[PDB]
RNA sequence: CGUGGAGGUCAGUGACGAAGCCUAGACCGUAAGGUCGGGUCGAACGGCCUCUAGUGCAGAUCUUGGUGGUAGUAGC
RNA sequence: AUAUUGGCGAGAGACCGAUAGCGAACAGUACAGUGAUGGAAAGAUGAAAAGAACUUUGAAAAGAGAGUGAAAAAGUACGUGAAAUUGUUGAAAGGAAGGGCAUUUGAUCAGACAUGGUGUUUUGUGCCCUCUGCUCCUUGUGGGUAGGGGAUCUCGCAU
């Protein structure tokens, strides 16, 4: 019977509810008069958090990424057929890349033929962003010499402040997994590697399980040793993808709609 | 058990000494005993192939264009030992990048080709070895009274070349094949001082578009030779080649230059390579080399392995007999090899040491190295108390 | 943004419905610190609460009334905000009540649903 | 192809449609005889009648010059190979992704065109 | 006979019709040179007919006559079309000397547009297209979205950029 | 197809009947297949399971776990499997609920009635 | 034109999402309506020849259920 | 042999589908009448409760974190959530509004992974030339399939 199932249940979860308050209160009167019980009983009371439940070379980097003995140049463009979409969101990757050349798509020089005129003109990265609909949908950085590349998928793209023409301090969170810490060295060799704090201009991606937020922001420091934020402008999230590890062959990470079930081990 | 590792990024050989069922994934599971690495060369001079003469001495080959005799030794360090590494002699200088560089164009995709040791296995006994390069240059080492090594002969061969394999079957012969190059029996003379090409494979007719089907075989393996009529002027040889296009081609010299029968194992022409014969029951049906011991290709049965994560099991016909690490291999498998028939041994761009086992597909060992792995070889067996 | 405000809401009340939404209404948009001090002072009815839709005194010159049983739960319901901003660890100076809303709850008397957000200022900007 | 000209344009819509929400946008004939519309008195909603019928060369032809017909599968698609020109192949709504990429290769492959592609697909 | 066959496929359902919106009856048998089912089209109502019909890469000119009407399993002939378009025209003309002209034009018409449908080649060969078509499915959709916002809810990034900033600066200066 | 006229084939009637069996009847409900292995031994397809028996999962999330059974929930339709249990965020454990016929036997428990079971239903011991 | 059900046909559609709903989106028809673009939804539904009827709503001081001004008013 | 809207037990429906079907799918129960009598409303969570451990504001309602769960846009008010109606943000407009013909302005949506076709010139191939074969019918203006030799070659394809 439906009235007695929501009747019964009714009362018993407002007796719950009263009970609950109730003891709280005792707890906490009890607790002002004994204060090492409360950290007793908070040491007893872990919150469990996901993040709590989480489930378990220096030739390397200098091989597969540039440095700061030569200033690395990145190729700018577009997936054939693009629109004015893909044109803006070009415009604040020029804004935000250290030394970009914008060439048009030319519908029909192979990745090949693209990599080997790069080669000849000593460009040092790739860079693609490509679209379905009128939005940016993904984005594709790849490394001339041994082509090491990674695509990311783009998402809740957002263009309040307006950046200065000083480069952004550079900041990387939570890239302690061996991957991760490969898409942090591509962000650190890919964006400018020489700050001029004067300016207090800062770039920052954070990563927390597996989308990583790119934003910008002014920091001004107070005598309260604490510094305060205000949005420049831009938001950014990314998901790394199909991690190729060479221009298009062997790849070594590819993501599959089957993961994600286990709810954890945050890649 | 015992393995030896290959680490490209680290560029050094790394023991891993371990019981069944380790699994460095997780902490309350078996952890390996040890696992340290061995002669350090870095990324630039990192070991390519390697190949175990005995438990004692073994030779590894770089991709620096040298090839290092190792020797090896024990310590004891529960009551378990380690092995330790000692190079004695190498020879150098064996590479030729010009060719390689001179074939980049029109090529389907890749970078300069830096040439790199393809096969090295021992051509008889005689402590004599055959090396082979993409740039087509096989080289003979042999192995002195003194133990230092000694460079006979620098042979050529049509390059680009992706793979070559010894006829050990004796019921010297090799094929030998790469991108847009057919597989050709060579006859090596037994001064080792000259190769003649005996035979050339051909290829098949087009497809429905009337484009021409393109020659790539990654892989080759020999059988038996076919019993019965053996017509004269044609050769005696048999053997299947694994190709990227996914198209499983069985050659029969007795029949004809072309093969009799071409199969498609995966649809869009999936890139596939590293044709390993095993037996569906674990039975050791391959030679010393790998060859099959069979005469027929009704009981042939190939574990191969895609560029993207998977590592799959074909039979004969082409049927695909299941997979192999399906929900635990992540990345392209760089290196396969059946080992004793039921252990195979699996590495790759994801840096976990896997060993399967072939008669049932358990991981029976999981070892973390951290550097990507190329080859892998098993010393023993042998679990520690 | 999530990470720079707070929520608080209140299901099934049995305040009137239209003086919860005058209240709300005279309430949203103003600072978290004199939206408190407001209600307080309407408690000792030194100033009282507009009534533009449901509906003459110099209070209301800022048509007006002091609804002390809705304006109870206004303020518990901003006091239960202003915690959740604590235990967010949010600045409450800078918290002002950014939204709003009173909705009419299953029916006999009109209960209604008030929920309200607070969002922190942005301030403290230069080049 | 023969100008494609629209006698009306605008969607006829039932009198008073709007006015109640009980009324349904979809045409309905006013029986009452006093009713104006009846009448067609000037300044009324247009009647619709014999006279906006459009012509036969250029009826059911979309603005791209091309009709259209609703396809299910590879087998339904090729039955536009000898009519691309004058017929468009149009997948329904049921149609799920996988099978989508499949008829839009077939599609391309024989040149029938497409009057709403890349439906449920991502790039 | 024709005559009734063609009746009662025409009024009495025809399994193999489609209606279009625009009013014409199509017909998706694979032994006809036209996909419409009108009288002398369809290949059930006439006892001669001729189509063009390729299975590997070669074309073949199908074809039928009241000689195996009595044996289905023998109904139609084939022959290699001799795919030189130049040569294969003729070599239909030549096979259907004496035939309807309205056969013979539909059938020239089919292997014309067979033969220009070759563009599938051309596109194979032109390979290596990027945009590799992907289908999203509604539940993958839920799982990035919601998943996407309690991942941004949970990171706080600008405490964790103000803490970086704080002990970045300590010693940085 | 049915030829008996005493058979209905309703299915109004069938779901009826299923959820209203009793738990004697429930007992041949709740059978599972035998092993492969087993299969050959005792020369039976399928026996009603017990507590003792052992099974193996061959469905369901828990593929490949076995363990011994514990409890036949016949009112629930449902039997559980030792070590074979759910974790709450309070920390206790329930035993998950599985279904026998999506289950194998590995090895079952002998008992005098089982035995003249086997028997009856052509098997050997 | 549209709907409940039935005979036949699409070796039909569909967890890689069927029906319904929403949609300052578009296409088709003179219209009953059909179709497609995007969001929620979850497991059945449809292209066509016939048969069948408890088959189509703007009102009947129409029935059930739900909600507004009256009104925070009369009043307590 | 004949009737059968009661009883027991069975096989079925071109029947109806929680405002239908018996008044009752969870009832001759609650309820009204001194009484004979009248007589309703109410189905579905979720695979399983795995039914929100724990922190935190509230005398009390339930909130905010946190997590379980395919999904909480399934939280026991639970398969899906439209109108009438109500509150907020934004745009617009002001003793009325509503619709039709034509258009400006504001906002906003579509707007070809079309990248071809033709004749000519190198080179590599095959179903192309030549030699040697096998195979299905019937018998035919055929089809299918092999092993040796090359670029007389644009018969097609790729450059």
């Amino acid at each position: 019977n439906k009235l007695k199932r929501q009747e019964i249940f009714a009362d018993i979860k407002h007796e719950k509810n009263k009970e609950r308050h109730t003891m709280r209160r005792k707890r906490a009167k009890e607790e002002r008069e004994n204060p090492e019980l409360r950290e007793q009983r908070l040491k007893e009371n872990v919150t469990q958090t996901i993040e709590n439940t989480r489930v378990y070379e220096d030739d390397l980097m200098r091989y597969f990424n540039s440095n700061s003995n030569e200033p690395p140049k990145i190729f700018l463009t577009t997936n054939v057929n693009a629109k004015k979409s893909a044109y803006e969101f070009a415009n604040i990757l020029i804004e935000i890349l250290p030394n970009v050349t914008f060439v048009k798509r030319k519908f029909g020089y192979k990745l090949k033929e693209i990599s080997d005129i790069c080669i000849k003109r000593n460009f040092t990265d790739i860079v693609i962003i490509n679209e379905d609909k009128k939005k940016v949908t993904g984005l594709t950085f790849i490394h001339l010499p041994e082509g090491p590349t990674f695509y990311f998928k783009l998402s809740s793209f957002v263009e309040h402040g307006r950046p200065t023409s000083h480069i952004p301090e550079l900041i990387l969170n939570n890239f302690q997994t061996r991957l991760g810490q490969t898409v942090g060295r591509l962000f650190q060799s890919i964006l400018p590697q020489n700050p001029d704090i004067e300016g207090r201009q800062v770039i920052t991606l954070h990563n927390q399980r597996d989308y990583i937020f790119f934003r910008r922001h002014r920091y001004v420091f107070k005598d309260n040793e604490r510094v305060g934020l205000q949005e420049l402008g831009p938001q950014f999230t990314l998901k790394l993808k199909r991690l190729q590890r060479g221009i298009k062959e062997e790849t070594e990470w590819e993501h599959k709609p089957e993961m994600d079930k286990e709810k954890k081990k945050f890649y | 058990m015992r393995l030896l590792v290959s680490c490209v990024d680290s560029g050094s050989i790394k023991e891993v000494l371990c019981n069944i069922g380790t699994d460095t994934s997780v902490q309350s599971a078996l952890q390996p005993f040890h696992v340290a690495p061995h002669l350090a060369e870095g990324l630039k001079a990192y070991v390519d192939r390697m190949w175990v003469i005995s438990e004692d001495e073994a030779i590894l080959a770089r991709n620096s264009g040298v090839v290092e005799l190792v020797k090896i030794s024990k310590h004891l360090k529960p009551k378990f030992d380690i092995s330790e590494f000692e190079i004695t002699s190498s020879v150098s200088d064996l590479f030729d990048d010009a060719k390689l560089e001179s074939l980049s164009s029109k090529s389907v995709k890749r970078t300069k080709l830096v040439d790199g040791f393809v096969t090295l296995c021992p051509i008889k006994s005689n402590n004599t070895f055959v090396a082979a390069t993409k740039s087509g240059l096989l080289h003979i080492i042999k192995k002195g009274e003194d133990k230092k090594l000694i460079k006979l002969a620098s042979l050529g061969l049509k390059a680009p070349v992706e793979f070559l394999q010894l006829y050990d079957l004796e019921d010297y012969i090799f094929a030998y094949g790469g991108e847009e190059n057919l597989i050709k029996l060579v006859e090596i003379d037994s001064s080792f001082q000259s190769l003649k090409q005996i035979w050339e494979a051909k290829n098949v007719k087009n497809d429905r578009l009337d484009m021409r089907v393109p020659v790539w075989p990654m892989a080759l393996r020999f059988l038996e030779p076919s019993p019965g009529k053996t017509e004269k002027g044609k050769l005696n040889y048999q053997f299947a080649a694994i190709t990227r296009w996914s198209h499983l081609t069985k050659y029969s010299t007795q029949h004809g230059r072309k093969p009799f029968a071409q199969i498609d194992l995966l649809p869009n022409r999936e890139p596939l390579s590293q044709m390993e014969v095993f037996d569906a029951k674990g039975e050791n049906v391959v030679s010393s080399l790998g060859n099959f011991q069979s005469e027929t290709f009704n009981e042939l049965n190939v574990i191969t392995t895609d560029y993207k994560k998977n590592v799959f099991k074909f039979d004969g016909n082409g049927r695909m007999l299941g997979k192999v690490g399906r929900d635990d291999i992540t990345g392209s498998s760089t290196y396969i090899h059946v080992h004793d028939g039921k252990y195979l041994l699996q590495g790759g761009l994801d840096r976990y040491v896997r060993i399967f086992d072939i008669k049932t597909n358990k991981m029976l060992v999981k070892v973390y190295v951290g550097s990507r792995i190329n080859f892998i070889v098993m010393l023993d067996d042998v679990e520690i108390e | 943004n999530p990470a720079k405000s707070a929520s608080a809401r209140g299901s099934y009340l049995r305040v009137s419905f239209k003086n919860t939404r005058e209240t709300a209404q005279a309430i949203n948009g103003w600072e978290l610190t004199k939206a408190q001090k407001y209600l307080e002072q309407v408690l000792d009815h030194q100033r009282a609460i507009p009534f533009r839709r449901f509906n003459r005194t110099a209070q209301g010159k800022e048509k007006a009334r002091w609804p002390a049983k809705s304006v109870k739960f206004v303020q518990g319901l901003l006091q239960n905000a202003a915690a959740n901003a604590e235990a967010k660890g949010l600045d409450a100076t800078k918290l002002y009540v950014s939204h709003i809303q009173v909705n009419q709850a299953p029916k006999e008397s009109s209960p209604s649903h008030i929920e309200l957000v607070v969002t922190e200022k942005e301030e403290a900007v230069a080049k | 192809h023969p100008k494609i000209v629209k006698k009306h344009t605008k969607k006829f819509k039932r009198h008073h449609s709007d006015r109640y929400h009980r009324v349904a946008e979809n045409w309905r004939k006013q029986k009452g005889i006093d009713s104006v519309v009846r009448r067609r008195f000037r300044g009324n909603i247009s009647q619709p009648k014999i006279g906006y019928g459009s012509n036969k060369k250029t009826k059911f032809l979309s603005p791209s010059g091309h009709k259209t017909f609703l396809v299910a599968n590879v087998k339904d698609l090729e039955t536009l190979t000898m009519h691309t020109k004058t017929y468009a192949a149009e997948i329904a709504h049921n149609i799920s992704a996988k099978n989508r990429v499949v008829i839009l290769a077939r599609a391309k492959a024989l040149g029938i065109k497409v009057t709403n592609p890349k439906g449920r697909l991502a790039l | 006979s024709d005559e009734i066959v063609w009746q009662v496929i025409n009024q009495s359902f025809c399994s193999h019709r489609i209606k279009a919106p625009n009013g014409q009856n199509f017909c998706r048998n694979e032994y006809n040179v036209t996909g419409l089912c009108t009288r002398q089209s369809c290949p059930l109502a006439n006892s001669k007919y001729a189509t063009v019909k390729c299975d590997n890469g070669k074309l073949y000119l199908y074809m039928k006559t009241p000689e195996r009407a009595h044996t289905p399993a023998k109904l139609w002939e084939r022959i290699k079309l001799s795919k030189n378009y130049t040569k294969a025209l003729q070599q239909i003309d030549e096979h259907l000397l004496h035939w309807s002209k309205f056969f013979r034009h539909k059938c020239k018409q089919r292997f014309t547009k067979l033969t220009q449908v070759m563009i599938t080649e051309r596109r194979l060969a032109l390979r290596e297209e990027e945009r590799h078509y992907v289908g999203v499915a509604p539940k993958v959709k839920r799982r990035e979205q919601n998943r996407e916002r309690k991942a941004l809810v949970a990171a706080k990034i600008e405490k964790a950029i103000e803490k970086e900033l704080m002990d970045r600066l300590k010693s940085g200066a | 197809a049915k030829q008996s006229l005493d058979v209905s084939s309703d299915r109004r009637k069938a779901r009826k009947a299923y959820f209203t069996a009793p738990s004697s009847q429930r007992r041949v409900l709740l059978s599972a297949p035998l092993s492969k292995e087993l299969r050959a031994q005792y020369g039976i397809k399928a026996l009603p399971i017990r507590r003792d028996d052992e099974v193996l999962v061959v469905r369901g999330s828990k593929k490949g776990q076995e363990g011994k059974i514990s409890s036949v929930y016949r009112l629930k339709f449902a039997v559980q499997v030792d070590k074979v249990t759910k974790e709450k965020v309070n920390g206790a454990s329930v035993p998950i609920n599985l279904h026998p016929s999506k289950l194998v036997i590995t090895k079952l428990h002998l008992d005098k009635d089982r035995k003249a079971l086997i028997q009856r239903k052509g098997g050997k011991l």
